RNA sequence: AUCAUUUUAAAAAAGCGUAAAAGCUUAAUAUUAGAUAAAUUAAUGUUAAAAAUUAAUUGAUACUUAAAUAAUCAUAGAUGAA
């Protein structure tokens, strides 16, 4: 048909989720039921996704405690922050605006250091 | 990076893979030497005769690194041998001409199994029906023949 | 933009927007894509 | 396909079940093409009058109905909701089926002839049907359906059966009336196609031919060709 | 006008100030139609202009077909004539420059048998929007 | 006259009846799958009129 | 060379052989692959002769995933294609 | 059903009330430093955990405006004891600023003066090419960075000029 | 009829994207190799197995 | 020409894209969570079964055929709403 002249860049304003994490540790009940499942997502997030948009240490886990009360995530960022989150009574959705309300902050204590955390605008088009 | 970047097809002799500058179209750009490359070629398909031409694919990188990868010949060519022509019809179904027996499509299709990465899951049955699908669109069929053909090398575009 | 009575969307991407009495298009790919109605 | 092939080799045998119930519908139906099911069906309505106009009804979402009769019956037009219409459409069978008309106590069979559709507006305007009476001459539309014959040795090769006419019209004079006609052409070929004729020999008591609506019974519905290649190297040489 | 001798003789023939007929529309030869909606004056190119877009569809190359597809019953029927500019009334009647069709209400335009339903209500929504006038297709299916 | 019963016909209808009361199929299956290894199969009909207990294939081989 | 199939310089040309000595499956090859359509007009004379094997189920398969794209694919075509173009037909193409 | 959810940060401690009669319910924030409390109706159903510092809501009442009643309740509490950000760039030859105790000057190739001084917020520079703006409210800060934006935006044809750094940028060939 | 035999189950699950990381390695993932008793009956990731070590 | 295989599924492709290549998206599809599937009519009195029930409607959702109703826009002249 048409060539397009216009190149509109959506680089910039990518923000993926997992991308200031280090590490990772999938934790398993065998006797949750919706416990498990969520963890099964996420632990393909991490690995089944790309690693531009991650660290370069980052290794992600799974192990099987049945001594934990509740399945459990727990993850670990760059600048020095920690937790976790069991998982036997929330969503997927739920954590991600846990994961926002980190990854918003470590982009207002890495740039007053100077780093650029942030992508090329060539590199997403819409 | 490891990320990949390209896809290529490509067709060479066994041990005669050399700079070659109509291959350099497709791999100057991405700074790959022709030279490097071609050396790991032949190395390998030193065990392979040296008229065959085979085809192989690079996954070209985002760092301009490489990773190639070995493929049977090419299926037509094989047959072309074995009919001893060099072109096919232009129609298909409807001009239906040319013939090969059952005992070479048996020993052809091994050819693909024993390299081809793709069909290591697969039996023989499924190889060879592949094939005659392939004939169906060539003008080409499968009929018992005593005899044996005589030797042909039917060009290659290299 | 160009008033089209008739209204009419090039791309996929194009879509419309009503701010009070008033309708258009706009894309965000192709700004010569826009229009009004009037 | 949906398991992987390293199981399929365990269970290539199993496929047997697979091959084995297509024999079964398939052959079915290819025989089953001819008969009218044993089936009653009934259609609750209501009587006409000079006060339920169209428009009227059409915002209600009923229908008229029309009926034709035949020799010495009278007409009878009724009224009907529109699902009952589309429902007696989507049977197979709607060609030809007996459909009944209970208003009260009373029960007129019929048959489908036609619908006609408003075509710009596209709602149903009304739904028109032909009566039957078992004592008299009714017309029915019997198409005519060819099964695949691999006996003949010309039809299996490179020749093509050429199915002319789509049905007959007839007269039927008793309760159940065949469906359809299924044929075997096997005895046919390039030399003799088949002729109206030879079906109006092979037909119950009950049925005959309606000459005022066909041509001549020297008429020829199944046509066969000759071979192709025997055109073919002559088409090149 | 007269049909007897269509070339020789010069035709005339009275405009007609409200005619308006209907002839109930019912399929013959073939299972699917297209039907005009309104009574109007059928030119030529309304025709002329989607010719070829038919041909594409009820015929192609390499592929032969004993029985017929289409069916066509139109003839011109009305002279339309008129006066110059600069004239006044009276002193006769006009001259001629074109030929038309005057058609009733439920006409078959066109009779079509096994020809592909999907592009047919592709063609005469684009037909009737040209012409803007209301036209119609039916098959043998929908009724 | 047969023709109608078998279109509908399958034998395979009485595999989930059979895997609840029946204990001497699953013991012996047991010790088919989980130690010793052969191409098993289980409950196979017989051409739609008999489930075999246990079969391997392609020998035709039966363990009633 | 005298080479019909011998792509390794190692290894010598596999002989022809008598038929018989070869598994069974490919004589399933010799006859003519059906399509699932011309399958079923076999089974509605319930020819004996003709009858397929037990493998020719997942191709026929693989037939019918592949031809219930082609109509999803060509409703759209035949609904959104200019009328200047042309559109694929589905009868037989005899030439000449 | 769309089953919208609060989040709460994590500085924050809440209570949820009701009456005996059960004919109302409402819910407490409490802070170190504020204290705010908000209601819910007899058709808004709720759902809490600790796990998360999240609440979901199902609305009966099916309003379309509670779309909008989270982004405020969310960032009225995010509002305590933590800012929002926003950066700004630009590149070009001619181009310059100098900062001096939130008061930016800037010098883009205009006859006039272009200063930008910041009523409530903070500014820091790490580069020439760079700068920061905080604050506490979102909407302030929009109208606070887009002013410094018009000056001078992005061309079309180049990335020559002032930009956010993170937005939507375009693009267009020119002098092949 | 395998899935309630079953005695020490093994539920796996893959985190492949596409095989372009192992054939560009000659590499593939083998099955032939403990033919196993289940491969994706429901879910359509889950294998079952009984090696409590499947590489 | 429209075959065939591997796949849980994936068109000799319904489209954009390339000097030709590459690259992008739909159809078809999976994992996880949320989540729609609700109301009925007519038949052989009671004996088959480690087992199997026909013809048919209305309605919620998506795809699809499409039409109708209602409002809004569809530029206006020359002494001054007109
Ligand atoms: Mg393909
Ligand atoms: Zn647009």
């Amino acid at each position: 048909g048409k060539k397009r002249r216009v190149q509109v860049f959506t680089g910039s304003m990518l923000q993926p989720l997992y991308r200031y994490l280090l590490s990772a540790k999938i934790g398993v009940n065998p006797l949750d039921l919706h416990g498990q499942n969520i963890a099964k997502q996420i632990f393909l997030k991490c690995k089944q996704a790309r690693p531009k948009y991650l660290q370069n240490d980052f290794n992600a886990t799974l192990v099987q405690d049945n001594e934990a009360p509740a399945s459990y995530f727990h993850a670990k960022f760059v600048n020095g922050y920690e937790q976790k989150w069991y998982l036997h009574k929330s969503t997927e959705e739920e954590i991600n605006r846990n994961l926002k309300y980190f990854n918003y902050q470590i982009e207002m204590e890495r740039n007053l250091q100077g780093h650029d955390d942030e992508y090329e605008d060539e590199e997403t088009q819409l | 990076m490891a990320e990949i970047k390209a896809i290529i097809n490509l067709r060479l002799l066994a041990g005669i893979a050399k700079p070659n500058p109509k291959m350099g179209q497709s791999l100057g750009p991405l700074g790959i030497n022709m030279m490097h490359f071609c050396k790991d070629f032949n190395a390998a398909t030193a065990h392979i005769r040296s008229d065959i031409p085979l085809r192989v694919q690079v996954a070209a990188k985002v760092d301009r690194s490489y990773s190639y990868i070995i493929k049977p010949p090419e299926t037509s060519w094989l047959i072309k041998k074995v009919i001893m022509k060099e072109k096919l019809t232009q129609y298909a179904g409807h001009v239906n001409l040319d013939y090969i027996d059952v005992r070479y499509v048996y020993e052809i299709a091994k050819i693909k199994k024993e390299i081809d990465i793709d069909f290591k899951r697969a039996t023989l049955e499924s190889i060879c029906n592949c094939i005659i699908g392939q004939c169906n669109s060539m003008g080409v069929n499968v009929s018992i023949i005593d005899e044996k053909p005589k030797p042909f090398n039917p060009k290659a575009k290299v | 933009m160009k008033i089209k009575s008739a209204l009419k969307k090039y791309c996929q991407h194009c879509y419309i927007v009503k701010r009070g009495k008033k309708v258009m298009i706009k894309c965000k790919i192709d700004p010569r894509h826009k229009q009004r109605q009037g | 396909t949906i398991v992987g092939s390293q199981f399929d080799a365990q269970t290539e045998h199993v496929n047997k079940l697979a091959l084995d119930l297509a024999n079964k519908k398939y052959r079915k139906m290819a025989l089953d093409q001819a008969v009218l099911r044993k089936e009653k069906v009934v259609v609750p309505a209501e009587f006409r009058t000079e006060k339920d106009s169209l428009i009227s009804l059409k915002k209600e979402l009923r229908s008229p109905v029309y009926i034709k009769g035949h020799t010495g019956i009278p007409d009878v037009d009724l009224i009907a909701d529109n699902r009952q219409v589309f429902s007696i459409r989507r049977r197979l069978q709607f060609q030809n089926q007996s459909f009944y008309f209970k208003v009260g106590n009373e029960e007129f069979r019929c048959t489908y002839d036609h619908i006609q559709i408003h075509p710009m507006e596209k709602w149903l305007v009304y739904s028109k049907y032909r009566r039957y009476v078992v004592g008299k001459p009714n017309s029915i539309f019997l198409p005519i359906n060819i099964l695949p014959t691999f006996q003949n040795n010309a039809i299996v090769r490179g020749s093509e059966i050429v199915q002319l006419l789509d049905g007959i019209w007839v007269n039927s004079y008793n309760d159940e009336y065949p469906h359809s006609i299924v044929i075997d052409p096997e005895n046919l070929s390039k030399i003799r196609p088949l002729r109206i004729g030879d079906i109006h020999n092979f037909l119950p008591d009950g049925v005959e031919i309606d000459k005022t609506k066909c041509l001549s019974l020297h008429q020829k519905v199944i046509k066969i060709t000759g071979d192709k290649e025997r055109k073919l190297d002559i088409a090149l040489q | 006008m007269r049909f007897k001798n269509l070339s020789n003789t010069k035709q005339v023939s009275f405009k007609l100030r409200n005619f308006k007929k209907t002839t109930k529309y019912r399929l013959v030869f073939g299972n699917s139609m297209i039907l005009l909606y309104k009574n109007a004056r059928f030119e030529s190119i309304y025709f002329e202009l989607f010719r070829k877009y038919i041909k594409v569809i009820s015929k192609k190359k390499n592929i032969n077909i004993n029985y017929r597809n289409c069916w066509i019953f139109l003839r011109m029927n009305t002279p339309l004539t008129k006066k110059s500019k600069n004239s006044r009334m009276g002193k006769g009647k006009g001259a001629l420059y074109r030929w038309l069709v005057r058609l009733p209400k439920h006409y078959k335009l066109l009779e079509f048998k096994n020809v592909n339903y999907y592009r047919l209500n592709f063609l005469t929504k684009k037909w009737s929007k040209r012409l803007s006038l209301p036209l119609a297709f039916v098959s043998k299916a929908n009724l | 006259a047969c023709q109608d019963a078998e279109a509908t016909w399958d034998a395979s209808r009485q595999i989930d009846s059979i895997m609840e009361n029946n204990k001497e199929w699953k013991s012996i299956g047991v010790l088919l799958q989980n130690r010793l290894e052969f191409n098993s199969i289980g409950l196979d009909n017989f051409e739609n009129l008999l489930l075999i207990d246990w079969a391997i294939m392609p020998q035709r081989v039966a363990i009633m | 060379s005298e080479d019909v199939i011998n792509i390794w310089k190692d290894r010598t040309d596999p002989e022809l052989n008598p038929i018989n000595t070869y598994p069974i499956w490919l004589s399933h090859l010799l006859l003519p692959q059906l399509r699932f359509e011309q399958v079923a007009e076999v089974y509605m004379a319930d020819e004996d002769l003709l009858k397929p094997h037990n493998r020719d189920m997942k191709r026929l398969i693989n037939q019918i995933r592949r031809f219930g794209i082609y109509e999803q694919n060509y409703t759209k075509l035949a609904k959104s294609l200019s009328l200047d173009f042309v559109l694929p037909a589905r009868q037989e193409k005899d030439l000449f | 059903m769309k089953r919208n959810i609060l989040f709460i940060p994590f500085n924050i401690s809440y209570s949820y009330i009701e009456k005996n009669n059960n004919t109302v319910k409402f819910l407490y924030l409490y802070n170190n430093d504020y204290f705010f409390s908000i209601n819910f109706n007899e058709k808004q159903s709720i759902v809490i955990n600790e796990d998360t510092n999240t609440i979901v809501v199902e609305t009966r009442n099916f309003n379309n405006k509670i779309n909008l009643f989270n982004n405020e309740f969310n960032k009225f509490i995010y509002s305590w004891d933590n800012f929002f950000f926003n950066k700004i760039k630009f590149t070009g030859k001619g181009f310059k600023w100098k900062k001096k105790e939130t008061n930016l000057f800037l010098f883009f190739n205009r006859a006039h003066k272009c200063f930008f001084i910041g009523n409530n917020i903070i500014l820091k520079r790490l580069s020439k090419s760079k700068v920061i703006l905080l604050k506490n409210n979102y909407n302030h800060l929009i109208h606070d960075s887009i002013l410094v934006r018009t000056i001078r935006s992005n061309n079309i044809f180049t990335k020559r000029g002032l930009r956010f750094s993170r937005q939507i940028i375009l693009k267009k060939k020119g002098k092949t | 009829i395998k899935s309630t035999l079953l005695i020490n189950n093994n539920y796996y699950f893959n985190y492949i994207t596409n095989g372009l990381d192992l054939k560009y390695d000659n590499t593939f993932q083998n099955f032939e190799l403990n033919t196993l008793s289940i491969k994706n009956y429901k879910n359509k990731n889950l294998i079952i197995s009984n090696n409590n070590q499947l590489d």
